[PDB]
Order: structure tokens, then C-alpha cells, then sequence
């Protein structure tokens, strides 16, 4: 359902790129901006390149009356350095439960990633800004 | 007649000086807003005899550059050295556009690739007074006389002038090491990510322009499908046609002088001022994991300064040397308000830089920001950052010199401050880059 | 319920204080970060001063299991000129429409408001951030 | 006219002289920064004639060469005795990178190939003064004035300035062996791993590149299907129009001066003073199986040391013995801290190296790594691990020279001390190399 | 149940000592290497020194036959700074849930801190390597 | 199922190339790095050369609740001497059983190998790091 969204905002703060891999909605969909019925797919930002000081906004929502919620994973990596994974992030708007996730994991001292605006206690998940820094 | 090489030539008094006269070897080069073309007047006396080498291996020779205004040094067929030697003269004297193709962010590259099929004839060597030998050039009289003249005006001011007037006339380097023969020459640029392996990138195009020279199409496609566009140059077509194809060693002009006036010419050309002053630190600023200094006290009048710093000691205060005259860039450039949700300020001359982020808001028409100035793009070379700060709201960067061997490539440390997160957007690109040295002249009692 | 839930990041940019006036949440009620049963007071926020760089962060949702959404208002105004008005902000996340609102209004050119991440579709209002700067 | 060989050519004053000058045959290579390139000026008095043998057979000769450095000198047709002994110049006057093609890692090997199409006129000998016969060549008197100039001036480090001047003016070689003729030249560089079979990967090369020479395409397919990219060099065109082909025999130029002046200009043009000092144990590294040692005490000014060795006698310290120059190699490099996870010392300037792991924390800002340096490449030679330790985790390499039977390829048996398994990532490449005794004075009193 | 697991080698890469402080296993025990029948307590490592090119192993897990995972908490100090505190470390191995946590928190910019071998999709939460670094 | 999983690190810690061969997942399934839905081919890794102070990482793990646990071999040969066998590596953490295996065979006097971080007494077979240096 609608109901179950998020928004998660990728600002490189940063003086050198990040790329997106492995985008996938596992649950719901991915929409464009201010449009959940404008459906789009996970290739429009696959290996995408967030340039810096640049932002890349990335819509997820549960699907129409679908009483399913939103769900999904992507890696964030270093274009240089051999598409080393800088982190690896995952989210979870359940119709089902009253608890929303938004877990990111992995290890690389040479970024600093920062985070916030997520709900977890009930309701959707929110807008989620993340600021990457390669150090 | 056939089997003649340049000693042939040499020996014969008509053919030498038709061969020096037809190549302007008597002449220095004049690094300006066209590029590097002969002056019209001749620098030193004619000789009795030059010094020469025979070669006639005809080959293709490929060469690449990464300086930023260096296009026209490699059309000229100069070699690394003489590139590095002349790249000031181009980089001040150039025409500066915000539009250039040009790219050297930090994670975007570009470079000049040259390759010359050559069908020489020998080299022709000059000596330089540094050497000790004893065929050294000798100077004309005309430019000794000029030198002099403009080192006799009364105000600093007009001896500079006279200096500027008169490199302007007779040129800025002089060569010392041509090739002779012919040459068919292909040039392009290219740009690429830092993420590609350089080698790789660099051998595609070389066989790409290699290609294109020896089968000689103003666009090439090379084995990567990199689409390039070649400018090519005819210097072809016996003794009477042979030109310079080459040059591997340039002096400066100002080298060639008796040492006392030279030292006394290149300190006079240095396009800064510089003073030390005391610093103050700026109120507020407490979140921030360093203190942000600006000089202290009112800026005396027709001083500048370049930006915020971590320094807590002193700060240093330039002049520009020469007036503002149009055709000629300026030392240093005015800074302008940004258009929307930031506070930074904005080169108003493009390509020019500043040192560090305005920490506060940035006001041209009130101190201190209205004495704060960026700096021509010859002026500055890349810096290197260590951050401070336990989180990305709250870090900084200070600006450090990048260690270097020899002291002509040494730059100041200023310790300039960069925020490493601006807040709002439209923000101006992020300084990287710390002053040089050789551009500022201290104690002149000016 | 708390399934209406809306988080507002006021965050100064420029370099002139933004004061925080009439904050009144008609529906629903004000809570601590990240604990929506912590209620809190309008006096917390009531004429606070947002000095330049720092972020204040408002957050709102409806009453537990309550069948309303939240409604509420405040407006940002220059206490270096007398506390005159800046903008006016309206909030409304309710439990029985599927359209949320969020409107920005008043007029002053001394000022440049620009807002993102909120949320109209469906499902709450989200994290709203405000950056305020004066010029 | 038509059947003249060399004879009718060296019998005629007036061809025999032209052959001289045409061909450069009284002067000296500059081994230098743009690769071998006559002097202009005369090294040697005119002979009034020259020894030389007659050869008519043309053909097809293949060669390679696995040295870094002598790309350009494989250009130039040079043997492997003349390339052996060109080689330190031309490496120490390279100007280094770290995106050069060559690899000579321990998994993979590169090497440069050419193959020469000649149709050859004959040999031309110049007799060297240490052949002992009567007709050796005379150095010029200019020569012989500029070096006893060069000795005669009052500091070590004048008369160093005055030799490096001297020798980059007049050359570092002299040819003493050169072939007549004309020839074409194709030339490549292949880069394949140690396990393959060399001769087949030679054999496949050589079989390509003949086939490129032989019938006459910038890029070559072999039979293993290898992408060769290849260099073609045209020097053929009557007695006027010979050239010299290939050369068999090069004697530095220093090997021509008198012994007692030879010997002091050796001396003077060793890169590097230096010094045994006292060694004290590292503290702490009792997990190590064996004992590091450092230099005991305070460095003194202007020295520095090579690294951690398992010396527990003496150590060995070194001072440059020529300043810091822009355009010229400085023979040691300073170093500096890694990047992450790792807290080794990288090389400032690439392609240098050093010869031991740090065992502890590299700061380059205080002792003892302030007076660390690295190596300019022509310094050193590879040597040989001896392991000792029964883990992965706390094994140690001391590096040992390579035992060969002449002296002019020696190294000093520095026991240096490299970890096997470095802790974190993002370590530097392990250094195996040792440095050459031939590059170090000792008891100089400077 | 000891199908629920956890190694973790804190691995000094660099030069100087640290501490580990406040270990203390909420569920579950600690045990010696490889054997799970040998409980320890968490006084054997706390306050312990891991020097440079040392290594420390912490072995936790459930108890026999207990429907219980493993959980715990640890923080990494520098004692040549006062024992400031480094980083914080959480690791949970549940035995009702698919998911493993394995959190990594703090800011000390005098330190760097790699970690690999870390399992969360399913099972037991594995050897887990950490490599600390003061630069 | 998933519960059962294994992951292999060879680290190649000498100068010289080592060769993995003969990769063979008997029971189980390959997967991606932490990824256990995203399965590979052992094609991906046989014949793959580990590069002196390269990583290679190799995850095994049971199939989606099929009671069934992971198992396997392959070989670590010398690329030069004519991939002479260096190692036999046989892994096993059996989904039947409270006994994982993990045997490494073979002689080959120049080389050093050397492997931690197995868990053999219950649960999934762990992390296992394995260094191999060529004298
Ligand atoms: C007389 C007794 C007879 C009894 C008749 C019973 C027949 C109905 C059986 C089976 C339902 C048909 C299969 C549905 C599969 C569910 C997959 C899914 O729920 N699909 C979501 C898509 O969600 P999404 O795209 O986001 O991704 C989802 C995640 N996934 C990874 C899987 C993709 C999508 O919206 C949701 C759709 C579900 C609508 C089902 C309607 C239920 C019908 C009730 C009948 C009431 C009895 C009447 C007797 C009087
Ligand atoms: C006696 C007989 C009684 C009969 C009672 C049956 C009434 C229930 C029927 C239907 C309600 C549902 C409305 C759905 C409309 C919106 C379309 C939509 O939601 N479809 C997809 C979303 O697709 P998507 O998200 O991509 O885009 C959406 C927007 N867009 C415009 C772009 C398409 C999405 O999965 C689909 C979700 C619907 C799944 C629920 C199905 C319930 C069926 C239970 C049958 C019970 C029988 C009982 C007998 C006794
Ligand atoms: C005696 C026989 C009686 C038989 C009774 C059996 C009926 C089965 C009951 C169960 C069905 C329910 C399935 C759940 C799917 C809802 C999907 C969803 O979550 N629905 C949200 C909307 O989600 P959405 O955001 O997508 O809105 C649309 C957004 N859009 C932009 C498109 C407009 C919307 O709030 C939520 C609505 C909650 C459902 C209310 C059900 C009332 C049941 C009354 C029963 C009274 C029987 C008593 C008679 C004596
Ligand atoms: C008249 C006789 C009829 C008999 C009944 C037959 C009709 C078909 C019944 C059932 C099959 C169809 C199920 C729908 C699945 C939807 C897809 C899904 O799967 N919905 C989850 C989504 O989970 P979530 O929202 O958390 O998304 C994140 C997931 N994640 C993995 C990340 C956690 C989430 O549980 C939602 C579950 C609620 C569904 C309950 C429906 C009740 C069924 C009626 C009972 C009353 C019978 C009355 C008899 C008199
Ligand atoms: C026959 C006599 C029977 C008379 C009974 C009359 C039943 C009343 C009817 C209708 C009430 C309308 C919803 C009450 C307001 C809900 C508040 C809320 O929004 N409810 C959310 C959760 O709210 P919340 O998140 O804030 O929880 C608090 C947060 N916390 C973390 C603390 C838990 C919760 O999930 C989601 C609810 C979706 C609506 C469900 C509708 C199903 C009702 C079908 C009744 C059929 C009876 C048939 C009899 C024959
Ligand atoms: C035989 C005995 C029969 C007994 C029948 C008695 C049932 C009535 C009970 C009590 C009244 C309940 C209304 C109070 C509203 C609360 C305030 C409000 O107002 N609730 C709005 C919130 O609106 P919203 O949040 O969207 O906006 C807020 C801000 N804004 C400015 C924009 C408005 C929201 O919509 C309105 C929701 C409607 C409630 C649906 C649940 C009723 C269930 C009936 C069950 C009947 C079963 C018995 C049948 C035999
Ligand atoms: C007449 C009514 C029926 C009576 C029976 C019902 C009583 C309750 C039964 C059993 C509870 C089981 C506790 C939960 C597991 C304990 C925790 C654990 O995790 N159990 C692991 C242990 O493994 P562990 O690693 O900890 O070994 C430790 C080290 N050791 C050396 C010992 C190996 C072991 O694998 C995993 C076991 C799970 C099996 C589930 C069995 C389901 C029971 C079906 C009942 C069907 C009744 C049918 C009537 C019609
Ligand atoms: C006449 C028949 C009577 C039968 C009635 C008897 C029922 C027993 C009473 C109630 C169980 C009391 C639980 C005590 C242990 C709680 C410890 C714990 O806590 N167990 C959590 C572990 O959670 P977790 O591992 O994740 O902890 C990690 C830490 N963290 C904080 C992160 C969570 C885990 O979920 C939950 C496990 C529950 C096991 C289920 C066993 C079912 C038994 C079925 C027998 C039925 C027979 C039927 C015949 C007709
Ligand atoms: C007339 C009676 C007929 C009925 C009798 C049948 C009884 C069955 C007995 C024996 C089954 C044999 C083990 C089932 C295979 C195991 C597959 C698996 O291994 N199950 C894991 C899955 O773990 P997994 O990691 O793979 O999750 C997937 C990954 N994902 C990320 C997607 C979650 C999961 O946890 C843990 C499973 C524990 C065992 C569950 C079964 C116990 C309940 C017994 C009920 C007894 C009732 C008796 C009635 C009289
Ligand atoms: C009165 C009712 C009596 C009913 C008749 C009973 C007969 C059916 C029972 C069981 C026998 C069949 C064993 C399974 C063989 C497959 C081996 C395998 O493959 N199981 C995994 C492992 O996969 P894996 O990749 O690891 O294999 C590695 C490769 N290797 C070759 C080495 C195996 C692989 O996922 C596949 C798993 C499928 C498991 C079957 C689940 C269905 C259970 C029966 C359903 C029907 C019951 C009907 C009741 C009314
Ligand atoms: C009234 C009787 C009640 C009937 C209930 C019986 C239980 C059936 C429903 C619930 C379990 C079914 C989902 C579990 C499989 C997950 C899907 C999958 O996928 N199983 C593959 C995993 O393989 P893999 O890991 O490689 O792919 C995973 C990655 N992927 C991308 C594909 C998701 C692989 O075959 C493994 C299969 C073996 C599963 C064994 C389950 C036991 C089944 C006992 C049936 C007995 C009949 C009884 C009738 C009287
Ligand atoms: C009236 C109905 C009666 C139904 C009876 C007929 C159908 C069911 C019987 C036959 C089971 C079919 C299993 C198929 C296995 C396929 C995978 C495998 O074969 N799994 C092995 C290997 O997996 P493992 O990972 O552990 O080994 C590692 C590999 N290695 C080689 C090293 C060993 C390992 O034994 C695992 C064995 C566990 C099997 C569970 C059996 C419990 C279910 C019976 C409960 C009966 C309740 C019904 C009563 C009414």
C-alpha cells in the first residue's frame, strides 16, 4: 500500500564518485518523485554514478490496496578502487508490522557515511538522507 | 647537391644564413595570447658557425602532456622540458574561457597527445652563458640597451613596464637545441575518468593518432571506440626547405643576462608583493574542530589577502606588481556573491582560484571581503588536505604544500581552510590548490 | 495513531539567526526524537533561536491508536528586525484523507526557504527539511 | 663509382672526411633524458685514417633485451656489451613514471625486441688507449682542458657540477665499433608471465616482428595471437648516403682520460658518500626471530640510512654527493606515510625504491624516519631471501646480495629485514633490492 | 543452543596498545577456543592489553540446548590516552530470528577499524576479524 | 538451508601466483558476499589465479530450507611447476549433523599454508581464513 514508503536521498559530499550496484526492491516498487503511480525500474540507477555534490533521490513504495509493504537492498561502492563496497544498505517499510528497518553494514575506513531522518516506530519508514565522504 | 646534410650547409656562409634566417634562429619566442611565435627582432649577434649533428632516421614519435595550457607548446613539437620551461609564459599570457574542454577535477583527467612523423636532417646546438664554455651566445646590443633603459626608470612601476614592454617585444624564452628537417604532425586531446587505467588509455589513443599520421580525416576512432579530433600540420617541402621540426631545450630570456641584472629583472617580474601580518581569530566558529584566523586589524590600502586560515601566527598580504591594462591578465581577480542558498564567494575572472572558503558571510562591497582576491591560474599548483573533525557537518580541511625536491616548485603554507561540507546548495567548487613561492616578492621596500 | 507522523529539520544555512514563533500542533501531539510516546511541550521550541549551521528538529505524530492524524503550524521569524515574520509553515498528516499537506506562505525577500522530503501521496508526512538563509 | 666499398670511401680524403662528419664519428653520445643523441662538440682529434672491413650480406638480425631503461638504446641498433655498459647512464638521466609499460615484477617479465633489416657496407674500429697499440684516438684538447678545469676548482661539490657539465656536453660513450650501411628497424616491447616458456614466447615475438621488417602496420599478430605494437625506423636510402647501422662497441668516456685523472673522475661521479656507523637493537619485537638493528644515535647532518637490517655490527649511512637540481634525478628520495590501514613508508618519487619494511610507526616528520630515503633505480640490484621464523605470521626476509664473479656488479651485504607478512592492507610492494658498491665512496674526507 | 555462534579476533595492525573494557555477554557464555563445554568469565579479557601484531580471540555462544542465541556488547579503549573510549562493539547471534547483528559504533578519529568475515543472512553470526589501526 | 554456510578467504601472502582448481560444491550452493539468494558458479573461480596480496573469497552455503547442509573440495596448485598440487581442501558443515569438517591434505615442501577460524563442534562451519606463502 502506499501507506508504506520511503524516499532515500544519496548526497556525495564528497570530492570523488559513488556508484549504486545491486539495486533491488524485493517488496513494493520503485516510483519517481512525487509520483507513485509513475512506476519506474531498478536499472534507471543501477551502476549509476553520484558525482560529487551531486544527489540522487531513490523512491520506494508498497503497491496500490497490495497490503505488502516496501522492501529492498543496494551496496554502495567506490567506482575507484575496483568497486570495493563502501556499504551495504537495507530497507523495510512492512504493512504488516508496526517496526520499519533501515540497516547499513560493511566496513571501509576510507569513507565516512552519515545518516538520518528515518522512522522506525510505526508508520513509513520517512525520508532517509545519506552524506558520503571518501577520506 | 644530392647527399648534402647540414654540414654541407654549414659550411657554406650563403646557406647557413639563409638556413638562419628562414628559421628565425636569432629570434626569441614570444609565449603569448597566440601561442609561441618568433619575435620580429633578433635577440642575439649572428654567429660565425654553428654547432650541428646529423640524423636522418625518419620515425614517428609520439608525446603526451597533462599541463592545462600547453596545446600550442605541443603543436610546436616542443619536448617535456621546454613545455615546463615555457608553461608560465603561456599560462599568464593565455586567453582565459569558463568554457575550455579542458578538465582536471580530481577525478576527471585530460591530456594533450602529439605524434610527428619526422624526416630530420641533424640538430643545431646554441650555449648559454650558464655553461662555461667559450662559443656562448652573445647578446644584441639592442636588448642589452633596452634591458638598461628599463632598468634606469625612476618608479618600480615603470621599470616593469618597460621589463613586460620589452619581453613582449623580444620574446620570453629562447631556443637552444632545434631539429631541422620535416615533420607531418597530428595532435589531438583527450578526456578521461581517473578510474581507467592510464596506461591503457594512453597507448589506445597513440595508436589511434599513430595510425592517422602514417596513413596520411579531421576525426578518428581508436580500438576503444574514443572519438578524437586530430588537427594535422604540414612542415614538408633538398636544402632550401629544411625548418625547425623539433625544439628540446628553451631558455628563458631573462637566463641569458650578466647575473647581476638578472637577478635584479626576474625579482622585478614577479607579479606579487608580499608582506606578513598578525592574525586574529574569528568570534564564533566554536562547533567548528579548529580556529579560523583572518588578518588582523584594517588591510592598508592597495594590499590584499587570500583567504581564512588555520594559521594562528601570521598571514600573508599581496600587491599586485603591475596596473590593470587591458589585454593583459591580472594578477588577481575580485570575488562576487553567489546567486542562490550560499554565502561563498565567486571568481569574477574565469579560471582564476581563491585559497579558502569564506567562512561567514561573503560581502564584496564591505571589508573584510572586499579586499579578499583570487589568484591567476599560473599563480597556484594543486595543495594536498588533511581533515580535521569527527564528523562530516564539522569537518575541515587545511591545505598543505605538496613536498617537492627542488625549491622552484615550493608554494606557501598558508594552512587555508576548506569546510568540507558547505551547507545550502550552488556552492562554488572546493579549493585545492596553496600560492607558489616564485610569484611573490618580499622585502622589495615597496 | 502514530502511523501520522511528521519530522521538520529547520536548518540554518546562512549566517543570521531564525527565530521559532506560534508553534501550535491542533491535532496530535508533539514528541521526543525517535520516541513517539515521550510527549513534549510547544514551550520546548516556543521563541527558540536556530543560530547559523544548527539544525532543530520538530516532531509530531497523532495520538496512540487514536483514528487522527496530526495538524499544526508555526512560523519563522528575524529577531534581528523585531521578530518580523519570515514564513508561515502549515503541517496536516491526517488519519482519515490520503492527501497530507504542507504549505509554506507569507513573503519576505530578505529570506530563501527551500524545503524537501515531505511526503503529499499517501501514508505520513515525513521528514520535511527546511533550510533557511538570509539574503 | 658503381662496386665502391669503404676502401674507395676511407682512401679519398675528402669522402673519408665526409663519412666522419655525416656519421658524428668524433663525438660522443649524450646518454640523456631524450635517449642516445651525439654531442655537438668534438671528442676526439680527426684521425687521418680509419681501420675497416668490408661486408656485403644483407639480412634480417633479431635481438632482445630485458634491462628497463634501454628502450631507446635498442632503438639505436646497440648490442648487448653496448647497452650493458650505456645502461647506468641512461637510467640514472630516465626520466621516471609510474605508468611505464615495463613490468619486472617476480610473476611477470618484460622485454624489448627488434629486428634489424641490413644491408651492410662494412665495420669502422677506433683503437681505445687501454687496447695498448700505437693509433689510439686523442682526445681533443678541449676535452682534456674542461675535465683538469673541472678538477682544479676548490669544493668537491664545484668540481662534481663541473664533471656532471662537462660529461653532459661532450657525452657519456664513445663509440669504438660502428657499422656502415643502411638498415630498417622494427621494434617492440612484450610483457609475459614467469611461467610461461621464455623461448617460445621469444621464438613467437622474433618469428612476428621479421615477418613485419621482412615485406615492407602499426600492430603485429603472432602466431600465439600476441597484439605487438611496433616501432618501424627508416635509415636507407651511392657512397654519400651510409650511415651508421648498428653499434658493437661503446667505451665510457671517463675510460679514455689518463689512469690517475681516470680514476679521480670516477671517483668524483659516485653518487653517494659513504659511512659505517654503530647499530643498537630495535626494543620491543621479541616475536621476531630475529633481532632488528637501527643506526645508534643522532644521524648527522646531511646523512641518512637505508633501513632496518639484521646487522648487528655496523651500519651504513649515505650522503648525496651532487645538490638538488630541477631536471636532474636526485639520487635519494624521501618518503612518506601510507594511506590507510598501513604504517610503511612509500616512495615520494616513483620508480624508487628502498630496501627494508619499517618495524614500527613511519613518521616522516621526526627521527628516526626523517634521515630514511629511498633509492634511485640505478642504484640498486635485485636480491635474495633467506627466511627465517617457522610461522607466515612472524617470518622475516633478510635480503642478501646475489654472488657474482666481477666486481663492478657487487652489492653491499646489508642483512636489510623484510616482513613477510605485513600486518593490515594497503602495504607497499616488498622491496628484494640491494645496492650496488659501486655507487658508494668511502674515506673521501668530505 | 551453541548453533548459535560467534568468533571475534581483534587483530592490533598498528603500533600501539589498546584495551578492551566492559565486555559483557547479556545472553548466552563466553567460552575458550573451540571448545564450547568450557565456559569462561568475561574478567579474562576484561581490561586485557592486545599489543601490536598481537591477536585476541572472544568466543560466545548459546547454551547447550537453550533456544537462545548469543548476545553482548564490548568497547575498544586507548589506554596510552586515558582509556578513552575507541569504539563500541555489539554482536547478537539470536536463535528465534534469521537476522544477526553485528554493530560497530563511535567516533575516535585517532583510530582506523577494519572488520571481515561477519555473517547476518542466516545462521550463526561467524568468525568475525577486526583489525585496529591508531594513525 | 542457510543456516549452514562457510566462508573461505584465500589470502595470498607470498610473491608468487597459487591457482584454484577443481572447485566443486557437492551439496549446497555458491553465492555472491552476502548474498546467500544471489548464486554463482563454481566456473567463476576454477582456474582463477590469486595474485601475491590478493583476497578471493568463496561462499558456500546449504539451499533455502532444504535440510540439507553445504559441502565440497578443491585444489590449491602452483601455477608455475605445471600447476603442481599445492592443497586438497574438503569443507562440510552438514545440516544432519552437529559435526563440521574442514581437512586440508597434500605435501608440497615449498609451500607454507596456514588457515584459522573454523567452528567444528556445532553450527555452521564459520569463517575460515586460509595464507599461503611460497618459499
Ligand atoms: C469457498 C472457499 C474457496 C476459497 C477461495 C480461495 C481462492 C483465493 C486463493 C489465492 C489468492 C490469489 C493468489 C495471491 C498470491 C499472493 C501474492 C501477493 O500478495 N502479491 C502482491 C504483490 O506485492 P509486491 O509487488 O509488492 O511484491 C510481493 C513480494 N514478492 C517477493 C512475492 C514479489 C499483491 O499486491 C497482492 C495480491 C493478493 C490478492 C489475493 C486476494 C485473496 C482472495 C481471497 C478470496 C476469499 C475467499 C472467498 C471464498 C468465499
Ligand atoms: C460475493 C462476492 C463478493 C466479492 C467481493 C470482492 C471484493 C474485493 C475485490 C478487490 C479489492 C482490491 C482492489 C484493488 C484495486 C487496485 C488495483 C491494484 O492495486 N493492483 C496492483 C497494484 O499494481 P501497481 O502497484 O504496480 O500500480 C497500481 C496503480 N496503477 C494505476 C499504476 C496500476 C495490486 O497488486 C493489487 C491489489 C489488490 C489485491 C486484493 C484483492 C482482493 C480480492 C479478494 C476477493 C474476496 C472474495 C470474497 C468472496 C466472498
Ligand atoms: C458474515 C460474512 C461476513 C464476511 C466478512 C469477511 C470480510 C473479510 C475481512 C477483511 C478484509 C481486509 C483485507 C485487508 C486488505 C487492506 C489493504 C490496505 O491496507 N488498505 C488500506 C488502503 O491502502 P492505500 O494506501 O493503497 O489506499 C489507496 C491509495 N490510493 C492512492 C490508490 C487512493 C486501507 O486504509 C486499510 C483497510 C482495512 C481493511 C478493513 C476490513 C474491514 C473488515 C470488516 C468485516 C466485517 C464483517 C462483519 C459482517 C457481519
Ligand atoms: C470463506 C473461506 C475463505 C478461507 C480463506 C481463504 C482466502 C485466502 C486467505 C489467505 C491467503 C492470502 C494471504 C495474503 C498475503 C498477502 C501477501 C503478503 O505476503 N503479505 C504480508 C507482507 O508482509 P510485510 O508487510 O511485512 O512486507 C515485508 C515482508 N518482509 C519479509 C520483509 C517481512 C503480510 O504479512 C500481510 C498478511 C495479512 C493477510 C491475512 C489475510 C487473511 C486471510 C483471510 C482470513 C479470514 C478467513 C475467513 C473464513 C471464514
Ligand atoms: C458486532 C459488534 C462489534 C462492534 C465493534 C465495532 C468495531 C469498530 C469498527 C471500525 C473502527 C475503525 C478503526 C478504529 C481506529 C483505528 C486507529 C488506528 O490507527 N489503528 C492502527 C494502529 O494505530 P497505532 O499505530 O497508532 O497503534 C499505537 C502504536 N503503538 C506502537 C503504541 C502500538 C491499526 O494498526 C490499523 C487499523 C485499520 C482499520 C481497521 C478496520 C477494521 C474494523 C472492522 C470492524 C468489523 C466489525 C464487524 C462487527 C460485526
Ligand atoms: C447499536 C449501537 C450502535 C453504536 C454506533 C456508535 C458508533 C460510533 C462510535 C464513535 C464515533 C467515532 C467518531 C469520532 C472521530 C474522532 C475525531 C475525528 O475527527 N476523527 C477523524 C480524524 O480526521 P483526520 O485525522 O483525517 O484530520 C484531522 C485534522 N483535520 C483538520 C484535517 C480534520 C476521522 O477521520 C474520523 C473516523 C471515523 C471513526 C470510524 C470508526 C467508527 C466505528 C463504528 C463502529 C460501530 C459498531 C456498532 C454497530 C452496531
Ligand atoms: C503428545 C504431545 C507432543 C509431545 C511433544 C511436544 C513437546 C515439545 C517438543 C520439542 C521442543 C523443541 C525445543 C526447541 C529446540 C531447542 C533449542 C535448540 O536449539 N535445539 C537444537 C539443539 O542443538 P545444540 O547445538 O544446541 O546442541 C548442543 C550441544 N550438543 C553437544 C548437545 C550437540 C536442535 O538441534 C533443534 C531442535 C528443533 C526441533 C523442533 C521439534 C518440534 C517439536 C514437534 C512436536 C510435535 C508434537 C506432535 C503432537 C501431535
Ligand atoms: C499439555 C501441553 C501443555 C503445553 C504448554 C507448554 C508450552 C511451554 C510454555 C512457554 C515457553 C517458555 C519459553 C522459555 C524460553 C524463553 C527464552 C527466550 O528468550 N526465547 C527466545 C529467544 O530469543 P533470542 O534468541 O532471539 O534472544 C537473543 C537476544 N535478543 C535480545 C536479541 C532477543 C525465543 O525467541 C523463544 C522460544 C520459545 C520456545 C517455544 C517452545 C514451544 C513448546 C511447545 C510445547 C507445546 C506442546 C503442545 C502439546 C499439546
Ligand atoms: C500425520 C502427521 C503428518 C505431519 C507430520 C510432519 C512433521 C514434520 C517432522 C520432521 C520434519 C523434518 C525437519 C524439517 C526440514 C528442515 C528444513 C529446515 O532447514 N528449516 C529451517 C529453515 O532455515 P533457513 O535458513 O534455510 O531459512 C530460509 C532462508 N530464508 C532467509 C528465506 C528464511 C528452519 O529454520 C528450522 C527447522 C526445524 C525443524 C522444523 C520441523 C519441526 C516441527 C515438527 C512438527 C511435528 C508435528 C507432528 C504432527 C503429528
Ligand atoms: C502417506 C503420504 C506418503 C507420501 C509419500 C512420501 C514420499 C515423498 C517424501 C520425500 C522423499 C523425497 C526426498 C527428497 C529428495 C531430494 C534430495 C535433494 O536434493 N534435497 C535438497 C538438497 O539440495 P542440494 O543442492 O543441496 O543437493 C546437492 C546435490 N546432491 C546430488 C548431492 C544431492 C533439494 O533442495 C531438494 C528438496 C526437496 C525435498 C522434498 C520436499 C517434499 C517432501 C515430500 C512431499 C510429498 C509428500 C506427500 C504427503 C501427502
Ligand atoms: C495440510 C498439510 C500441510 C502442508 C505443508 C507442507 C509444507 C509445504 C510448505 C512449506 C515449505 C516449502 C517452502 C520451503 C522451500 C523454500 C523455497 C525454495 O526455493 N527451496 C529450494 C531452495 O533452493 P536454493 O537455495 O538454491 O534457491 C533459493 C533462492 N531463490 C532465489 C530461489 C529464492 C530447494 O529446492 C529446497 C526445498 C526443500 C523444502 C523442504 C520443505 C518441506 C516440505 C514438506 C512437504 C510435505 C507435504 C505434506 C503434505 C501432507
Ligand atoms: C505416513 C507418512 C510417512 C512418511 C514417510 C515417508 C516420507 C518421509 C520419509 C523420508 C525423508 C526424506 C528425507 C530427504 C532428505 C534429502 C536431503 C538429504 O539427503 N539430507 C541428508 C544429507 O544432508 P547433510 O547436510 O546433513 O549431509 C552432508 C553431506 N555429507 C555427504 C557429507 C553427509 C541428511 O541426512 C538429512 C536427513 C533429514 C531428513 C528428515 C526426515 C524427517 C521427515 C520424516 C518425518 C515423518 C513424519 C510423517 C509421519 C506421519
Amino acid at each position: 500500500a502506499y501507506a508504506q514508503w520511503v524516499i532515500i536521498i544519496i548526497h556525495n559530499v564528497g570530492s570523488q564518485d559513488v556508484k549504486i550496484k545491486n539495486l533491488k526492491a524485493s517488496w513494493g516498487k520503485l516510483h519517481a518523485d512525487g509520483d507513485k503511480d509513475a512506476e519506474v525500474s531498478a536499472s534507471n540507477y543501477e551502476g549509476k554514478i553520484v558525482k560529487p555534490d551531486e544527489k540522487l533521490q531513490i523512491n520506494a513504495s508498497g503497491r496500490s490496496d497490495a497490503a505488502a509493504g516496501t522492501t529492498g537492498t543496494f551496496d554502495l561502492v567506490d567506482p575507484a578502487d575496483g568497486d570495493k563496497q563502501v556499504r551495504h544498505f537495507y530497507w523495510d517499510s512492512p504493512w504488516g508490522s508496526k517496526t520499519n528497518t533501515w540497516t547499513v553494514s560493511g566496513s571501509n575506513t576510507k569513507w565516512m557515511i552519515e545518516y538520518s531522518g528515518q522512522n522506525l516506530d510505526s508508520g513509513a519508514l520517512g525520508t532517509i538522507t545519506v552524506d558520503t565522504l571518501k577520506k | 647537391q644530392a647527399g648534402d646534410t647540414l654540414n654541407d650547409v654549414i659550411q657554406d656562409p650563403t646557406r647557413r644564413n639563409k638556413l638562419i634566417n628562414d628559421n628565425n634562429l636569432l629570434k626569441g619566442i614570444i609565449m603569448g595570447r597566440d601561442g609561441p611565435v618568433p619575435s620580429s627582432r633578433e635577440l642575439i649577434v649572428r654567429p660565425d658557425t654553428l654547432r650541428a649533428i646529423i640524423n636522418n632516421r625518419a620515425t614517428i614519435e609520439t608525446t603526451t602532456m597533462e599541463a592545462e595550457f600547453t596545446e600550442t607548446l605541443m603543436e610546436s613539437n616542443y619536448n617535456s622540458a621546454s613545455v615546463k620551461v615555457s608553461a608560465p609564459f603561456i599560462t599568464a599570457n593565455s586567453e582565459y574561457s569558463e568554457s575550455s574542454s579542458f578538465k582536471n577535477t580530481e577525478t576527471e583527467k585530460s591530456m594533450y597527445t602529439s605524434s610527428r612523423y619526422l624526416f630530420p636532417q641533424g640538430r643545431i646546438d646554441f650555449t648559454t652563458p650558464d655553461s662555461g664554455f667559450d662559443d656562448v651566445i652573445k647578446l644584441s646590443p639592442q636588448f642589452t640597451s633596452g634591458v638598461q633603459a628599463a632598468l634606469a626608470k625612476a618608479t618600480g612601476t615603470e621599470k616593469r613596464e618597460a621589463l613586460q614592454n620589452l619581453f613582449q617585444e623580444y620574446g620570453h624564452v629562447f631556443r637552444t637545441k632545434v631539429h631541422i628537417g620535416g615533420v607531418l604532425s597530428a595532435h589531438t586531446m583527450e578526456t578521461f575518468s581517473r578510474s581507467e587505467n592510464e596506461t591503457e588509455v594512453k597507448q589506445d589513443v597513440k595508436a589511434g593518432l599513430e595510425g592517422a599520421v602514417k596513413g596520411w580525416q579531421g576525426t578518428i576512432t581508436t580500438s576503444q571506440n574514443r572519438k578524437l579530433n586530430v588537427k594535422y600540420i604540414v612542415n614538408v617541402v633538398q636544402s632550401e626547405h629544411w625548418r625547425v621540426i623539433e625544439v628540446t631545450e628553451v631558455t628563458a630570456v631573462a637566463d641569458l643576462l650578466p647575473q647581476p641584472i638578472r637577478g635584479q629583472v626576474k625579482d622585478l617580474l614577479k607579479p606579487l608583493l608580499g608582506k606578513w601580518v598578525d592574525v586574529e581569530k574569528v568570534p564564533g566558529l566554536e562547533s567548528l574542530p579548529v580556529s579560523v584566523y583572518r588578518p588582523k586589524g584594517a588591510i592598508p590600502a592597495g594590499w590584499f589577502w587570500l583567504g581564512d586560515t588555520a594559521d594562528a601566527s601570521k598571514a600573508l598580504l599581496v600587491k599586485p606588481t603591475l596596473p590593470a591594462r587591458s589585454g593583459r591578465n591580472p594578477a588577481l581577480t575580485s570575488l562576487h556573491q553567489g546567486s542562490g542558498m550560499t554565502e561563498q564567494p565567486f571568481v569574477d575572472l574565469p579560471q582564476y582560484q581563491y585559497l579558502s572558503t569564506y567562512f561567514g558571510s561573503f560581502a564584496h562591497d564591505t571589508p573584510p571581503g572586499s579586499t579578499l582576491r583570487g589568484l591567476r591560474p599560473d599563480h597556484v599548483l594543486p595543495g594536498r588536505y588533511e581533515m580535521h573533525g569527527d564528523t562530516i557537518s564539522t569537518a575541515v580541511y587545511v591545505t598543505r604544500p605538496v613536498d617537492v625536491p627542488f625549491p622552484e616548485d615550493e608554494c606557501f603554507d598558508l594552512k587555508s581552510l576548506v569546510r568540507v561540507k558547505l551547507p545550502g546548495s550552488g556552492n562554488p567548487p572546493k579549493p585545492r590548490s596553496a600560492l607558489k613561492k616564485s610569484m611573490v616578492l618580499f622585502d622589495s621596500g615597496e
